[PDB]
């Protein structure tokens, strides 16, 4: 606990000591084009493009989005859509490569321009580490 | 009788549904009270 | 059963081009309701 | 009888007052420490939900259903998850429990360990009881809800120790004290004007023999004698979290035995 | 934020006497410094825990679905 550094039980931390929740909330819509030209929001596959993402597609729903009860992680896709040139490349939205954690709640509505706009959004409890600032 | 545009209003203030609501009101209206 | 509405939580659902709104309410926010895969966790 | 022995002053069912009486402070001390933390005891360590819309989210819940004391006085007749055969877990290894609540009512509702229903056969066992001394016996209130608020779990406890966690602890505080009157002078009284006068006299005081100025100082005066207090949570009562520590210190000092002759082979 | 279930420090139980406490509070019109000795919190370690407690979610759950 010297210079600055303290020294804490850790069966206070167990019994609940200090712990929090952390949520993050990515999100996104479906870009509009004068002459129309829509993206998507979708589970895709190769069909041509291929500029897909590197992580699991899985997680993904139909709709292009995840349930709010699933454990996400790594570079897990967290929403799928696709952007129309001329087929199909990528524009999914994969949870921050550092976090991980599980939805929490996914919410799904109009952006004044009748577009799809959605936010999806992970909770994560942290338990106080060692490196940890108090 | 001309429409000139839209001014932002701040929250709390005279002009937002929020300065006359109550306890109860907010809620319902998810916002904290 | 998959969608829901924030205030007349009423469980909804659709696909494409199905507007965005609610049957009644038309408060157009619309969450998403849980997995029916169960999910397991740490007791820690 | 023999060796080291002991006079229970006040006791109960939540506390075991008592005097160790001329044991090595080594001994007394690693008992308390073993009582602490490495007795067995049964505790949820698997929470899968299936519905839940209460404030709490999942985990929060989960956490706290690992604290909430469960039975465990046959725990010693339970095998660890890990050492049984199963692929996983059974009834052999763990005691399942389920919990379900939905706001019926117009205020309120209230979800207490009391709610927890076991479904795993005991195979007849004091085990997996949700430990309850509430007054009007509800025992912790895990958590509340409104409206239609649903809440779906399936709990899975199994056995496990403090180093593993806290849950499994059966101890929580335990009152350790000795040579009241600094005879050894293992410490060394910090004050503004009078050592005596500032600090406070323990009750344990009595118990033993006032200093008494005249007299140098004993040196050769090793330690015996303690005045301890081990109190409980319930999981196991009283006086078992002193008899089980008593036995478990024992097997630890046992297998340092047993595996110094495995290695006598060769 | 409903009661913490045993408290940080020592580990003895204390999520069931939320309740308890808060009656022998309005109720019994009593003092926090002995409703507490009541329910038996002998040490500031057990005590500092109930004396605190910010019980949130009654606040929370007033809200909806
Ligand atoms: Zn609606
Ligand atoms: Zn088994
Ligand atoms: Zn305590």
């Amino acid at each position: 606990n010297q210079e600055d550094s303290m020294i804490m039980n850790q069966s206070s931390i167990d019994r609940g000591l200090f712990r929090s929740l952390f949520f993050r909330s990515y999100m996104d819509q479906e870009k509009k084009y004068g002459m129309s030209i829509t993206e998507t929001f979708e589970k895709p596959q190769r069909t041509n493009t291929l500029r897909m993402k590197h992580g699991t597609y899985d997680k993904l729903d139909d709709d292009g989005l995840i349930a709010p009860g699933v454990r996400v992680s790594g570079e897990d896709v967290i929403i799928g859509k696709t952007t129309p040139i001329s087929s199909k490349r990528d524009a999914s939205t994969p949870l921050r490569s550092t976090e991980n954690g599980i939805v929490d709640q996914v919410l799904v509505t109009t952006n004044q321009d009748g577009l799809k706009f959605v936010k999806v959004r992970v909770r994560t409890t942290k338990i106080p580490q060692i490196g940890d600032k108090f | 009788k001309v429409f000139i545009g839209r001014l932002p209003i701040m929250l709390r203030s005279k002009n937002c549904y929020l300065s006359e609501a109550t306890e109860s009101d907010l809620y319902k209206l998810k916002e904290c009270p | 059963l998959k969608y829901i509405c924030a205030e007349c939580s009423s469980k909804l659902s659709l696909s494409r081009t199905d507007a965005v709104r609610c049957k009644d309410c038309g408060h157009r926010i619309l969450l998403k309701a849980r997995t029916k895969r169960l999910v397991q966790f740490e007791a820690r | 009888e023999e060796g080291p022995q002991v006079k229970i002053r006040e006791a109960s069912k939540d506390n075991v007052d008592f005097i160790l009486s001329n044991v090595d402070l080594a001994m007394a001390n690693s008992l308390r420490r073993v009582m602490i933390a490495e007795i067995p005891t049964l505790a949820i360590d698997s929470v899968e939900v299936e519905t839940n819309t209460t404030v709490l989210a999942d985990e929060f819940i989960a956490h706290r259903l690992g604290l909430i004391p469960l039975q465990s006085m046959d725990i010693e007749q339970l095998e660890y998850s890990r050492d049984c055969f199963c692929e996983d877990h059974c009834d052999k290894c763990s005691v399942v429990l389920t919990l379900q609540a939905f706001g019926e009512s117009e205020s309120t509702t209230n979800v207490y360990s009391k709610d927890l229903v076991i479904v795993s056969n005991l195979m007849g066992r004091n085990i997996g009881h949700p430990i309850i001394q509430d007054k009007e016996g509800n025992g912790v209130l895990i958590c509340k809800l409104r409206k239609g608020q649903e809440l779906k779990l399936t709990c899975v406890a199994k056995k496990g120790i403090a180093k593993e966690h806290a849950k499994w602890g059966p101890a929580a505080a335990i009152e350790f004290e000795y040579d009241p009157w600094n005879k050894l002078k293992h410490t060394d009284y910090w004050y503004e004007q009078d050592s005596a006068k500032e600090w406070p006299q323990s009750k344990n005081c009595e118990y033993e023999d006032p200093p008494n100025e005249g007299d140098p100082f004993d040196y050769k005066a090793q330690a015996d004698t303690f005045y301890m207090n081990v109190e409980s949570v319930g999981s196991i009562p009283v006086d078992q979290v002193v008899v089980r520590g008593i036995d478990t210190l024992q097997k630890k000092v046992a297998s340092i035995l047993l595996a110094l002759t495995q290695m006598d082979q060769d | 934020m409903i009661v913490p279930v045993r408290c940080f420090s020592c580990g003895k139980v204390v999520g069931d006497k939320w309740e308890s406490y808060l009656n022998l509070l309005q109720e019994d019109e009593l003092d926090e410094g002995t409703a507490l000795s009541r329910l038996g919190l002998k040490r500031y370690c057990c005590r500092r825990m109930i004396l605190t407690h910010v019980d949130l979610i009654e606040k929370f759950l007033r809200y909806n679905p």
